[PDB]
């Protein structure tokens, strides 16, 4: 079923029917290109992958020539070496003289490409000159100078097929061809900024990071995205103090070399509103103070209030470290109170399902299994919003194979074709027994997918009890080699927190605390906090969580520390620190160590490796990094998820409203960054953001 | 000053050193290149 | 107070513990509704129970042990 | 460098003394002036840099006019020009002596290594084989005719 | 030294034949602003002082409390 | 004029030097660092020193705004900024400007704005 | 350059651990004999037995190396530093590298616990 | 000898931050940060030569 051929003497075998350029990549003979891409449709617009083929009258493009057996591929024919210089020279007679103002200085693929294979001179010295192109306003996210564009089609095929915003397009013939809406209307898909990593010239580039640095100055650091349930494998570009930008480093499973929009532009809030020193409340006024004085005030007011048990509330947030929450849980339960609750509304109890049986809070199919998916249904979520990388996988599957999606709850605009069913758990229960009890029994590799917003609803448990019956009832959705129950989170950390055992007891859910511990956790209200409560915030920037506080503690953000994160898939991933904590911020668990020391609590560690062993004690799957194991406990896990909230939850007719208010305003950084404020204003039902 | 002599203290810079070889192509863009081996001293082909 | 234990998802030397959590959780959770269990696995471990008490102080035992009731002997020993 | 194409006598001493090492230096003025006489008469016309724009800069006349000259002008001043791997030892006749250089190319654009053979390095190294027995004012006339400028020897 | 005008300072060190009183006005660089001629003030309290032109990299957070 | 020297003490420089420029008082960059921040940073090495004989270098954003916006008969303009007296290659390189949109268009090197008419 | 300097030896590599041990023992005797010369020559502030108790503890640092030839490079470096100190070749600024701890008692708040590391985020 | 930044006719700063001067100053005397200003054109925020180490290449 495979084909062996010869590229430059190198024999190489590749699967039949594939493209020749992948065979050149497999053989190790580097062939330059401009408009081939792996994850995209193939168009031969670039003319760069010209290559000599025995039994061919003319040299042909290697991107779209299909693999045939008995093939002799030559790349160094003098005709081909002529041809590459030719095509480069043809490309470089309307591209404008913008190399010192173009953003991709060292990263111009065209440019490095034109050093190997370019001509010495360029005989453009015509009088009346090149063409020139309109400014083409698009949005506040994507800087646009269409003069530098070469119509390499790589933007528009992506936003067409995978991003699913078909507003981009090619309009006009010859040099009157342009790219984009000639309405001059606003583009938005929920992964909008992914085109500026994709246009190989600086036609489309980064608007907030417009000219601030330049890719030879940069220090690069491979790390993990947060404020996203997938925890995409990213790269931090940093000058050394600030954080310049983020670019998705390639990874096969988790992101297929794509990244969320909010994940992209989040570096603005990472440098503008940060906590740089500890501030103690005077009474309607904070003053900054000695780093001893803050923690000594913590110990002093602990001796004043004395929470002896079930009065030390400890709440963590959305982008918080697993390694920090270990220190948190250790401190609280050596303190003698498991008032250990999430930030979410209806987080003050257990989240209506098992903290046991990791399957209860994880994504049990593979994300790679979504290529093999058949017919699924969302409940109570917008997966276009929550984990837009997942939506990219959904649309790629739906275009590739033949699928069926249902959507129960909020009416969303997908890129793909949804099928709505209702806005009631009774409408849901009607739909399960209506027609898809037959379909999901029929389907080979389906799944069923649940957003985390239903955890907000107090009627979650019966909301589980229906669906927990159905997985139990249908053996097709619950077989050995995968499990159809699949849940997501809004964070990169509440999955890791549910690995920690970050849940209050039924007893701990009752008492109003006296000493509230904020660790991130922006979305608390004045209702969630007691009146006289000791409310020491530990975070990185200034949000609502820092506004209620008594003492704030500058902790490092996700960039500055050696983080450890768990996605909804369950991948334990290292976040390599790109820079040091700025000002007077420190790392979080190191702060909790000293906070223990000014109490009677003795944490048994002082290093990072001893934390790694303590973390191995909580779960050894979190020191064994980034390797996804399945669960051998499917049926017992679903049954134990059924038995707990069985019956006692009485589901009301509350409509399944939207989980989040806006996408680009959450998680204390989209509110910190001014670029997401101006992103938020431009993105609701505007005449440039409307369709018709 | 106080030891009235020079002392050897560990390194502190005003400006951190910045190389710029991080911007670098992996494959060396020079080609394979022809040979100048003598026709005596390369291996004769069989037949 | 809490308790956890860890298996390896390969079927070797955690299989009596594996069937122990296949069966005995519906009785053990009802036997101790105050404290809390949780299960995790890491592709090869030694099967091991870690429990935390009413101090934050914890205790441990390693479960190279024969059957489900032989697990339960060590578990009941480890609670007290 | 067309020292072939320029007629040039060379002086050669007789004893091993410092006086031949003096007289040869006096002679090389007379020789290197004759160089200038045969150079200024026969300076040709032609391109003063190398012909291509791929190892040095294009002239600034046409880089503001041509698209191709900019990318060379940029890559030569950000990356630089790429060198084939290998190693060379090129040594030429400095007026101090044979000055050599041994460069080891990565194939990158930084030299992976580059030794100098400063000429006065071995001259200083050959001091106490020559300087034995002589006097201390005689230990000054030996110094500046092996030409220890000391910018050379250490580096 | 450096109490002389630049377009003369060239000619004092023999840069030009034609001193700037005799140059054509086409070679005068046209300027849209007046000229001041600070010669040098080294050691004088009019000495140049340096500073970084830009602000600190990361702005702090202003304390805004919230009475619950 | 009087700005707080981190201690409640005020430092007092004349309004001729609370200026970004002799042409402009206001900042023009996101990280411009106004002089009111700068004397607030290090007046330590500014005492006993003259205020007059520092640069004040006549910032460009005022000077470019009063240049006349040129007109172009056809469609595509060309900008060089090069003199026609100087025997050489000066000015910014020969980039072209599309002027079609309503409003002028600055040549991104020289800042001269062109208009199609 | 036929001839060497006064104390310089031709470097030669002992085939056995015992012959290396013999050379190191003779070497420590050479340091210990030349130690009162050093306080005169480098004009140092302090006393001769402080020099001797450093020269002892520096060999105590490398008492527990297994290999023959790593002790061979170690012996050669020791012999070269002997060669430097026996002449005027080091100067007293470079000679007082070997006592950072003696000349100044360190200063206030030498960090010992976690907390003193933490309050200056490990210095 | 010493340095200066030219300006355009009708007085505009003439320096864009191409960073070539940062890229090939072999003593790294050049240090530049630069931001997009109000009108949108690129200009240099801080341009700084360390004239201790300007080697007159
Ligand atoms: S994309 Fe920009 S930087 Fe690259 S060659 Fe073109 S103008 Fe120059
Ligand atoms: S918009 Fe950019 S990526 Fe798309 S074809 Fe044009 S230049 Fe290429
Ligand atoms: S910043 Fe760039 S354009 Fe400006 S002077 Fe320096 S090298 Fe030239
Ligand atoms: S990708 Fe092969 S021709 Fe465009
Ligand atoms: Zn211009």
């Amino acid at each position: 079923a495979e084909i062996e051929l010869t590229i430059d003497g190198h024999k190489v075998s590749i699967e039949a029917g594939s493209a020749l350029i992948q065979a050149c990549e497999k053989a190790g003979v580097t062939v330059p290109r401009y408009c081939y891409h792996d994850k995209l449709a193939i168009a031969g617009n670039c003319r760069m992958c010209l290559v000599d083929v025995e039994r061919a009258p003319k040299p042909v493009a290697s991107c779209a020539y299909p693999v045939a057996p008995g093939m002799v591929v030559r790349t160094d024919t003098e005709r081909v070496k002529q041809a590459r210089e030719n095509v480069m020279e043809m490309m470089l007679q309307n591209h404008p003289l913008d190399c010192p103002v173009c953003d991709q200085g060292g990263e111009c693929d065209l440019q490095d490409q034109s050093m190997r294979y370019g001509r010495d001179r360029g005989r453009f010295t015509e009088i009346t000159g090149k063409r020139s192109t309109e400014d083409k306003n698009i949005g506040p996210l994507v800087k646009t100078s269409m003069n530098r564009c070469i119509h390499c089609t790589r933007c528009v095929r992506f936003a067409n097929d995978i991003a699913g915003a078909p507003e981009l397009g090619s309009s006009g013939r010859g040099n009157d061809m342009q790219i984009g809406t000639y309405l001059e209307k606003n583009l938005n898909t929920e992964l909008s900024g992914n085109v500026i990593d994709l246009c190989p010239v600086g036609a489309l580039t980064n608007k907030p990071y417009a000219f601030r640095a330049r890719p030879w100055e940069l220090k690069k650091t491979e790390s993990i995205d947060v404020m996203d349930a997938v925890g995409s494998n990213i790269r931090i570009d940093s000058k050394g103090v600030e954080v310049m930008r983020v670019i998705p480093r390639v990874h096969e499973d988790v992101n297929e070399e794509w990244i969320n929009d909010k994940s992209r532009f989040a570096c603005d809030g990472l440098k503008t509103q940060r906590l740089t020193t500890p501030l103690i409340r005077v009474g309607d006024k904070f003053v900054n103070a000695t780093w001893d004085d803050a923690l000594s005030t913590i110990a002093k007011a602990y001796q004043q209030k004395a929470p002896k048990g079930d009065e030390f509330k400890a709440v963590a947030g959305a982008l918080v470290e697993v390694e920090s929450m270990v220190a948190l849980k250790d401190m609280t339960n050596a303190l003698g109170s498991e008032n250990t609750t999430t930030d979410t509304p209806n987080g003050n109890s257990a989240p209506a399902h098992g903290i046991t049986f990791r399957s209860n809070y994880l994504f049990n199919s593979s994300i790679a299994g979504i290529e093999d998916a058949d017919a699924i249904l969302l409940v109570g979520t917008n997966p276009r919003r929550e984990a837009a990388v997942m939506n990219a996988r959904i649309r790629k599957a739906w275009l590739r194979q033949e699928l069926e999606i249902a959507s129960v709850g909020p009416t969303l605009d997908a890129t793909f074709d949804v099928a709505e069913l209702g806005n009631t758990h009774a409408d849901l229960e009607k739909a399960l027994s209506g027609e898809f009890g037959e379909v999901l029994k029929n389907a080979k590799n389906p799944l069923i997918i649940v957003g985390s917003g239903i955890t907000d609803r107090e009627d979650a448990g019966a909301f589980f009890n229906t669906i927990g019956k159905f997985v139990e009832s249908t053996p097709s959705v619950l077989n050995e080699n995968w499990n159809g129950y699949n849940v997501l989170q809004r964070s990169a950390s509440r999955a890791g927190a549910y690995d920690i055992g970050f849940t209050p007891s039924d007893e701990a859910s009752k008492t109003t605390p006296k000493m509230v511990w904020l660790l991130g956790a922006d979305e608390v209200a004045a209702s969630d906090i007691p009146a006289d409560a000791f409310v020491v915030y530990q975070g990185h920037n200034g949000d609502v969580g820092a506004q209620f506080a008594d003492v704030v503690l500058p902790g490092a953000a996700y960039t500055e520390k050696a983080g450890t994160y768990v996605n909804t898939e369950g991948r334990s991933q290292i976040s390599r620190a790109a820079t040091g904590p700025p000002g007077g911020a420190r790392e979080d668990w190191k702060i909790l160590r000293a906070v223990s020391e000014y109490l009677g609590v003795a944490l048994p560690y002082e290093d990072a490796y001893e934390v790694r062993d303590r973390l191995a004690e909580i779960s050894p799957s979190l020191v064994r990094y980034d390797l996804v194991e399945p669960t051998v406990f499917g049926d017992v896990a679903v049954q134990h998820s059924l038995v707990g909230p069985n019956g006692s939850v009485t589901p009301s007719s509350a409509p399944l409203t939207e989980t989040i208010e806006n996408f680009y305003m959450t998680d204390s950084i989209s509110r910190s960054s001014p670029t997401m404020a101006k992103s938020s204003i431009a993105f609701n039902k505007d005449n440039k953001k409307n369709q018709a | 000053e106080e030891k009235r002599r020079v002392v050897y203290e560990p390194l502190e810079l005003t400006q951190a050193f910045r190389n710029f070889s991080a911007g670098s192509t992996a494959w060396e863009p020079v080609g394979p290149g022809r040979d100048d081996r003598p026709d005596s001293f390369k291996l004769p082909t069989p037949k | 107070r809490e308790i956890r234990f860890h298996l390896c998802q390969n079927g070797s030397s955690s299989a009596p513990l594996r069937q122990f959590v296949k069966n005995q959780i519906g009785a053990f959770q009802k036997a101790n509704p105050s404290t809390k269990v949780l299960v995790r696995e890491a592709n090869g471990v030694k099967p091991i129970v870690f429990a935390r008490f009413d101090h934050g102080h914890e205790s441990k035992i390693g479960l190279d042990v024969s059957s489900e009731k032989e697990v339960a002997e060590r578990v009941k020993s480890l609670i007290e | 460098d067309a020292y072939d194409k320029v007629d040039f006598d060379v002086p050669v001493g007789m004893n091993g003394d410092c006086y031949d090492r003096y007289l040869i230096r006096m002679a090389e003025f007379r020789q290197s002036l004759r160089i200038i006489e045969q150079c200024c008469n026969d300076m040709p016309a032609g391109a003063v840099k190398v012909e291509d724009f791929k190892i040095n800069s294009p002239p600034r006349n046409l880089m503001k006019e041509d698209m191709e000259a900019l990318i060379h002008h940029f890559l030569l001043y950000t990356k630089g020009y790429s060198v084939p791997p290998g190693e060379t030892y090129t040594a030429i006749e400095a007026p101090k002596g044979e000055m050599g250089v041994y460069v080891v190319s990565d194939g990158s654009e930084r030299p992976y290594k580059c030794k100098i053979r400063a000429p006065g390095f071995a001259h200083l190294g050959a001091f106490d084989h020559i300087a034995r027995g002589h006097f201390l004012p005689d230990a000054v006339a030996i110094i500046g005719t092996m030409d220890l400028v000391f910018g050379e020897v250490d580096r | 030294m450096s109490q002389v005008e630049p377009g003369w300072h060239f000619w004092l060190g023999y840069g030009v034949d034609t001193a700037p009183c005799n140059t054509p006005k086409e070679k005068l660089p046209i300027r849209a602003y007046p000229y001041k001629f600070q010669p040098n003030y080294t050691g004088t309290p009019g000495a140049f002082v340096t500073y970084n032109t830009l602000k600190p990299k990361i702005s702090a957070w202003e304390p805004v409390t919230k009475q619950r | 004029k009087s700005i707080i020297s981190y201690n409640g003490n005020t430092i007092e420089i004349p309004e001729e030097y609370t200026k970004q420029a002799p042409n402009r008082d206001s900042t023009w960059a996101p990280a411009q660092a106004s002089k009111t921040e700068i004397y607030k940073n290090n007046m330590v090495r500014f005492e006993q020193k003259d205020l007059s004989k520092q640069p004040m270098p006549y910032a460009g954003i005022e000077l470019i705004a009063q240049q006349p916006v040129r007109f172009v008969h056809g469609n595509t303009a060309v900008c060089d900024g090069a003199n026609h007296n100087g025997p050489g290659a000066q000015g910014h390189p020969k980039i072209f400007i599309n002027v079609d949109a309503p409003g002028s268009h600055a040549c991104q090197y020289c800042g001269t704005r062109y208009e199609k008419e | 350059a036929i001839i060497a300097t006064a104390f310089a030896e031709t470097v030669k590599f002992s085939g056995s651990k015992q012959e290396l041990q013999k050379r190191t023992l003779a070497l420590y005797r050479q340091f210990l004999r030349g130690a009162p010369t050093f306080a005169d020559l480098y004009e140092v502030q302090f006393s001769i037995p402080t020099i001797r108790t450093k020269i002892r503890q520096e060999f105590e640092r490398h008492r527990f190396v297994d290999d023959l030839s790593i002790q061979n490079v170690l012996y050669a470096k020791g012999h070269m530093e002997y060669q430097e100190c026996i002449n005027f070749w080091k100067q007293q600024a470079q000679f007082l590298k070997y006592f950072p701890e003696e000349d100044d008692i360190q200063g206030r708040h030498q960090p010992s616990n976690f907390v003193d590391k933490f309050l200056k985020n490990r210095a | 000898g010493e340095h200066a930044l030219r300006r355009y006719p009708s007085g505009e700063e003439r320096c864009i931050a191409c960073k070539l001067c940062e890229a090939i100053c072999p003593a790294l005397a050049i240090t530049i940060d630069a931001e997009e200003r109000i009108d949108g054109s690129r200009r240099t925020t801080k341009y700084d030569i360390d004239m201790t180490k300007c080697i007159y290449c």
